[PDB]
């Protein structure tokens, strides 16, 4: 099979930046190389064919080059709906073969998180159970780190943290993270911390309330 | 215009085998080819197969034991089916038309399929009401099995300030989460109320956030 190498897995790059990804095949596959986009919801476009030709619809601002093995596709000028992953495919050699892909995230000015904390609902309560839940919104850059804090102390375990990819308006990036306890070790400790560390912020940011 | 429409998410026991449907439209299966391929976590983006506008198929020679594709040109439909699913198998399944040759001009949406023996669960539903400018409320939806959930908010019309987190499984179960931002004034005066489904449970669940 021919290997198919994207040199560089993620890319951050800001509005109106000429950003280029590219390719590298293991043996010369005479410009059939092809480039797609996948959006996070699972989309996937074609945008460039046969190392150059641009796709019905595409917008010029993408173009493609390259031979032998090496290949690139070059956004002239990046706009906010190129967020996506961009993989290349050969189809010079059986079987056709794709590249690793390389992820594409706007870089833009800091947006320190808006961080909300909540207590377990009285509904699961009522199950024997305490999930703790801390939503940090439309933060940027995705570098965030969570710790829970229960009476001061940190609790590493139990935790589930889920990050959005990068939203499609404003390139900000969204965070949950869940502290799940049993009802009876979530009625033991009386403060609940949501403690964030970020770009933004000197010290912790905190959210926090006392088990009333 | 031309659409490639993929069957819905599959769950399959390890060792049975799965079956997809793409269904075309804006293009016959007389005039083109289809061809399949996956993304696994494990491997990136795979080439599968194809189907030739005679009937013909080329295989990916990793898969020829395991792997038919058929279609039928008079329901504009294509079958994929593999046997034998292992855990590694779990990925997302698409296809797509060749313009010509190995150029894959329009994809379908992608099949995602979770292989695995982990049994159906219904999810627990919870809202997430504030601690007693903004005010954010959540919907944490916890304990099923497999994916996917649908969630939305007052039935969709509420849309802008909502940030829905990829579900995070552990022991077998997912726990998914979202929150809902809106000015403070109009909550709880307004009503907000989280809906959620989970198709493979028949669960179908609406949560108002009531003030604590
Ligand atoms: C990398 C990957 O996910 N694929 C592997 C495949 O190579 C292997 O044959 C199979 C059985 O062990 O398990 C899976």
């Amino acid at each position: 099979d021919i290997q198919m190498t994207q040199t560089t897995s993620s890319l951050s790059a800001s509005l109106g930046d000429r950003v280029t990804i590219s390719c590298r095949a293991s043996q010369d596959i005479s410009n059939y190389l092809n480039w797609y986009q996948q959006k996070p919801d699972g989309t996937v476009k074609l945008l460039i064919y046969y190392t150059s030709r641009l796709h019905s619809g595409v917008p010029s601002r993408f173009s493609g080059s390259g031979s032998g093995t090496d290949y690139s596709l070059t956004i002239s000028n990046l706009e906010q709906e190129d967020i996506a992953t961009y993989f290349c495919q050969q189809g010079n050699t059986f079987p056709p073969t794709f590249g690793g892909g390389t992820k594409l995230e706007i870089k833009r000015a800091d947006a320190a998180p808006t961080v909300s904390i909540f207590p377990p609902s009285s509904e699961q309560l009522t199950s024997g159970g305490a999930s703790v839940v801390c939503f940090l919104n439309n933060f940027y850059p995705k570098d965030i780190n969570v710790k829970w804090k229960i009476d001061g102390s940190e609790r590493q375990n139990g935790v589930l943290n889920s990050w959005t990819d990068q939203d499609s308006k404003d390139s900000t990036y969204s965070m949950s993270s869940t502290l799940t306890l049993t009802k009876d070790e979530y009625e033991r400790h009386n403060s609940y911390t949501c403690e964030a560390t970020h770009k933004t912020s000197t010290s912790p940011i905190v959210k926090s309330f006392n088990r009333n | 215009d031309v659409q490639l429409k993929q069957s819905g998410p599959g769950l399959v026991q390890p060792s049975q085998s799965l079956s997809i449907t793409c269904t075309v439209s804006g293009f016959s299966l007389i005039d083109y080819g289809v061809h399949w391929v996956r993304q696994s976590p494990g491997k990136g983006l795979e080439w599968l197969g194809v189907i030739w506008t005679g009937g013909s198929t080329d295989y990916n020679a990793a898969f020829i034991s395991r792997l038919t594709i058929s279609k039928d040109n008079s329901k504009s439909q294509v079958f994929f089916k593999m046997n034998s699913l292992q855990a590694n198998d779990t990925g997302i399944y698409y296809c797509g038309r060749p313009y010509y040759g190995n150029v894959m001009d329009y994809w379908g949406q992608g099949t995602s399929v979770t292989v695995s023996s982990a049994k159906t669960t219904a999810p627990s539903v919870y809202p997430l009401a504030p601690v007693c400018s903004s005010v954010t409320l959540g919907c944490l939806v916890k304990g099923y099995f497999p994916e996917p959930v649908t969630l939305t908010w007052n039935s969709g019309s509420l849309s802008s300030g909502v940030h829905t987190f990829p579900a995070v499984l552990q022991s077998d179960l997912y726990t998914l989460s979202s929150s809902v931002t809106v000015t403070s004034s109009t909550w709880p005066s307004q009503s907000i109320t989280c809906n959620v489904a989970h198709p493979a449970s028949s669960t179908k669940v609406d949560k108002k956030i009531e003030p604590r």
